[PDB]
């Protein structure tokens, strides 16, 4: 069994950004990568980003230039930056494995 | 710019039952490259995955719950529904460098 | 691949 823990301030504040941390257990961050996803009320899912292993990262290409994904191998942790936050990004965001099978309890986030 | 990828917007089954959910991509047939992927969203946004890589089962997961690809597309089936599997389905499309969400299916199970 | 590594965990 692995698991999943969000934590971090989140924030809130418009202009301003928004910063979540998961710790995984169960395996290693050098092997696998984590994906970061969110949902906004009544809306669907949407791919933010993805870290591999060997340290790669891949972004949505729409929102690209206002997130940052970087993690520490050493301390298990993956860490989503967002910056410039507007009204239409307030939704839950969540860190997921791979290939989606294991999830995190998700954030909230209220901008504005 | 990117794909759109399309699901059902409801379906319906009763205990006992099979049924079969499926995904499409605007770029024509699916394929073992997209890695297709399945997700349950249950009320309480409960996720769990269910399905990763077209027909790899996420363990912990139920054997009822099968994927494979068929004409052009993704599908993930449960032979045999029970009551607890009522849900959102969603379904995920790998494209080189990224994924992409299906709008979701809504199963019911009367 | 990325991802045929995640499919190689999935299998086990």
């Amino acid at each position: 069994d692995v698991q999943l823990q969000q934590s971090g301030p989140g924030l809130v504040a418009p202009s301003q950004s928004l910063s979540i941390t998961c710790t995984v257990s169960g395996f290693s961050l050098t092997d696998y990568g984590v994906n970061w996803v969110r949902q906004s009320p009544g809306k669907g899912l949407e791919w933010l980003g993805v870290i591999w292993g060997d340290g790669i990262t891949d972004y949505n290409s729409a929102l690209k230039s206002r997130l940052s994904v970087t993690k520490d191998n050493s301390k298990s942790q993956v860490f989503l930056k967002m910056n410039s936050l507007q009204s239409g990004d307030s939704a839950r965001y969540y860190c997921v494995t791979g290939l989606f099978d294991y999830w995190g309890q998700g954030t909230t986030l209220t901008v504005s | 710019a990117d794909a759109v990828v399309t699901q059902e917007s409801a379906l319906t089954t009763s205990p006992g039952e099979t049924v079969t959910l499926t995904c499409r991509s605007s770029t024509g047939a699916v394929t073992t490259s997209n890695y297709a992927s399945w997700v349950q969203e249950k009320p309480d946004h409960l996720f769990t995955g269910l399905i990763g890589g077209t027909n790899n089962r996420a363990p912990g997961v139920p054997a009822r719950f099968s994927g494979s690809l068929i004409g052009d597309k993704a599908a993930l089936t449960i032979t045999g529904a029970q009551t607890e599997d009522e849900a959102i389905y969603f379904c995920a499309l790998w494209y080189s460098n990224h994924w992409v969400f299906g709008g979701g299916t809504k199963l019911t199970v009367l | 691949a990325h991802l045929e590594n995640e499919v190689a965990r999935l299998k086990k």
